[PDB]
């Protein structure tokens, strides 16, 4: 089940504030 | 003629309004990808005027819309979500509840939303209708 | 034609002022795949579930026991949702029977009827008081 | 509290994403301290060699001339380390430039960045192409 | 302020590649002793589902899973390894080549390693890490 | 340089195929 045109697993990792990098 | 794994009403419904506010306070610049074209978007706000702001329309003015709202930190503190079957198989939710933007003061909110899907990607539902009002600017 | 606004203001006025005149007929609203959803309790103390249909929800109206019931509309926002349909929030005051006033938020979805042109009924009815 | 699946998994969708998109910024997802060693001759025909930090990495993947570079992903691993650190094994074919597709493996090690809650840096990447 | 013969992670990585095919060839029932508490394993494998194996984790459930596998005079090819040091005083390997089990067809494999101190013992380090892919099951 | 809980040359004992008596 996801929503809009986020990929499965994509809004979980996203609101777990994960980032990466100095961008 | 059955889909044994279908998501009820009420689990989209719940599972979206997670979704929606864990990313609005971790990445609220990701927060117009829940939405398709012809999209209709409000979120508080008053006008020159001092009466209630007017909805913006697809997801380009509402990518501009949510940049503009500076959402810092948002925490969110959800007191009801009641999500109900629609016709043409969306579902409509009513949420409850109060939000804080900068650690600022919490402010409550009567938001509805209509969830509709993609057209065909299984179990993907984009949001068409976003509304929502901050209580002190109406009561 | 009718613009999702001049729709939802529309029914607003329509609905409201005949919870007020004549509760008993506030299921003609709504159709057979209506589902009205009142949240809190009763009392009885019995928890708030949906209603599926005009028969059903005539009998839920009736429980309610609606007198003089007068409505503050603070604010109505009603968009064009898919498939001619109109999607209204009401922000408002209510009093029944002379009580004290209470904030209520109420959620409609209204569907085109079909066969007589912009006939609407209320498919959707999501209503919680703000206690 | 995020699993190191959903770390990595995360992590390649932003790295090869990126890799299509802009390759010129590729070296944002590394550090001083991190170590790039992209196996293979170039042509050239040099040894490949390890490059250390942000900038020297920088002019090694520019030196490859990626081009709308794309990539087939066919299974990651993911898993702890320790120093909450996450290890990740990308099993894929590369097609840059729109040339022929070929299999590779790619060794990440990700490492807390340690001011940011949650934000990771390329500790270590070790690419080979299986030819 | 220098151990002048710290071994290179390069040293590191080729020798201990050395020792755990070596002895996965004549001594499988011993693999399990490289391996810390915590260690993650995969070697291979397709579930019920025909999706890749999931990992096993700690000596105990490493040797179940080695001795479920059944290596038999075990034979390897080993065509890459590439170690370079991690953080925190450890070593990643990376290791391409082929194996053949129970003088079976070779089989290509894609590996990692990370090996970690143990602790304080000099110049000693474990598998904390090990994940193993056939890319028949993959590719 | 050795690994795991293994002794110094005991790896390379074991890899060796060395076995004793009938177990
Ligand atoms: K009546
Ligand atoms: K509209
Ligand atoms: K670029
Ligand atoms: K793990």
């Amino acid at each position: 089940l996801t929503f809009g045109d986020f990929d499965e697993h994509e809004v979980d990792a996203l609101a777990s504030g994960i980032t990466f990098g100095d961008f | 003629s059955m889909v044994m794994e279908k998501p009820s009403p009420l689990l989209v419904g719940r599972e979206f309004v997670r979704q929606y506010y864990t990313l609005l306070n971790q990445a609220p610049d990701m927060l117009h990808r829940f939405y398709g074209k012809n999209s209709s978007y409000v979120h508080g706000g008053l006008d020159s005027n001092g009466k209630p702001a007017d909805a913006v329309y697809g997801q380009k003015e509402i990518h501009r819309k949510v940049m503009s709202q500076n959402f810092t930190n948002c925490h969110t503190k959800i007191r009801h979500v009641d999500a109900h079957a629609t016709l043409n198989d969306g579902v409509v939710v009513q949420v409850m509840g109060l939000l804080s933007n900068n650690n600022q003061a919490l402010r409550r909110f009567m938001q509805t939303f209509v969830l509709a899907p993609e057209g065909s990607v299984a179990n993907k539902f984009y949001v068409h209708n976003d509304i929502f009002r901050y209580q002190d600017e109406v009561f």
